[PDB]
């Protein structure tokens, strides 16, 4: 488990931490999820997201 | 965009169009509710620019458009058009009144320098704009998009007589037929990361759009991330 391998399984950003662990993080307007890897919206219209139905 | 497809409404909600004496002369991307990032060569004269966010079909009224006036132009401090119109080709536009963010008007994400460069290295980005749909042909009515692969630097240098510095990258196809074109300059080159798009390039320039052996030239956003974040902080 390192940031060099599959981005530490982080959805967006990865940082190497103590005891061979990683700390994931997200861009502005997102929150790090309970699973410690995923990035969830923390504002109504977060950057870089397509929200209009593409169907 | 030559060889692209019609975007659906709200598919590229960070896209803006710049309008002047001619419409859709350049593109731009939403940084936040008060700031647009574009190419410096699009806005090098002190002419009045109209920014339109939420745009889809430039010759039809569709409800989602938000028009704003540009009150300040910030070309990059290293930009010098007298020396080279296409080096450090990046500028920030401050809007008169904030945009109202919604599903059609959404900023593009901007990672730190390291991650913006990793995202570019994924090797595949999306470009979009209302630029010409054929080399020397008409502009698009409906927003066009195209996935472009990264082209290695040596192939890229061998394709043109003009200089390509390390703050630029090439993207396109060896067989031609698919590329950005005049009118797309200043628009976004974005990389999708698990469903979130990040700004990886600014559409800059080229020669014969989509001609076999030529590629589109783009500004590497990673080099300017710190300056964008500093200048656009609200
Ligand atoms: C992919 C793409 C291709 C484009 N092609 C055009 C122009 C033709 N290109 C030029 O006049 C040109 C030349 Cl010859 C030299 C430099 N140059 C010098 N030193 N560094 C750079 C820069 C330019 Cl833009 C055009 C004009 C009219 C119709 C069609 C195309 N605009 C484009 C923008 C994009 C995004
Ligand atoms: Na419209």
């Amino acid at each position: 488990v390192t940031c060099n391998i599959k981005n530490g399984r982080c959805e967006q950003f990865c940082k190497n931490s103590a005891d061979n662990k990683v700390v994931c993080s997200c861009t502005e307007g997102y929150r790090l999820a309970e699973n410690q890897k995923s990035c969830e919206p923390a504002v109504p219209f977060p950057c870089g997201r397509v929200s209009v139905s593409q169907t | 965009v030559v060889g692209g497809e019609d975007a659906k409404p709200g598919q590229f909600p960070w896209q803006v169009v710049l309008n002047g004496k001619v419409d859709a002369f350049c593109g731009g991307s939403i940084v936040n509710e008060k700031w647009i990032v574009t190419a410096a060569h699009c806005v090098e004269t002190g002419v009045k620019i109209t920014v339109v966010a939420g745009e889809h079909n430039i010759e039809e009224t569709e409800h989602t458009e938000q028009k704003r006036n540009v009150i300040r132009i910030i070309p990059h401090h290293n930009y010098n058009a007298a020396i080279n119109k296409y080096n450090h080709d990046i500028a920030l536009l401050e809007l008169d009144e904030p945009l109202v963010l919604n599903s059609y008007v959404t900023p593009i994400c901007i990672a730190d320098k390291e991650y913006t460069n990793i995202f570019l290295k994924f090797g595949s980005g999306y470009v979009s704009g209302w630029g010409r749909v054929f080399h020397k042909g008409a502009s698009a009515l409906v927003l066009q998009y195209l996935r472009v692969p990264l082209v290695d630097r040596a192939t890229c240098l061998r394709s043109t007589k003009f200089t390509i510095y390390n703050n630029m990258f090439c993207a396109g196809f060896h067989e031609g037929g698919r590329d950005s074109c005049q009118g797309d300059s200043g628009g976004p080159h974005v990389t999708e990361v698990e469903g979130t798009s990040f700004l990886t390039g600014i559409i800059s320039w080229g020669e014969e759009c989509a001609m076999k052996g030529k590629y589109g030239i783009y500004t590497k956003v990673s080099r300017y991330v710190n300056w964008i974040k500093e200048k656009t902080k609200l």
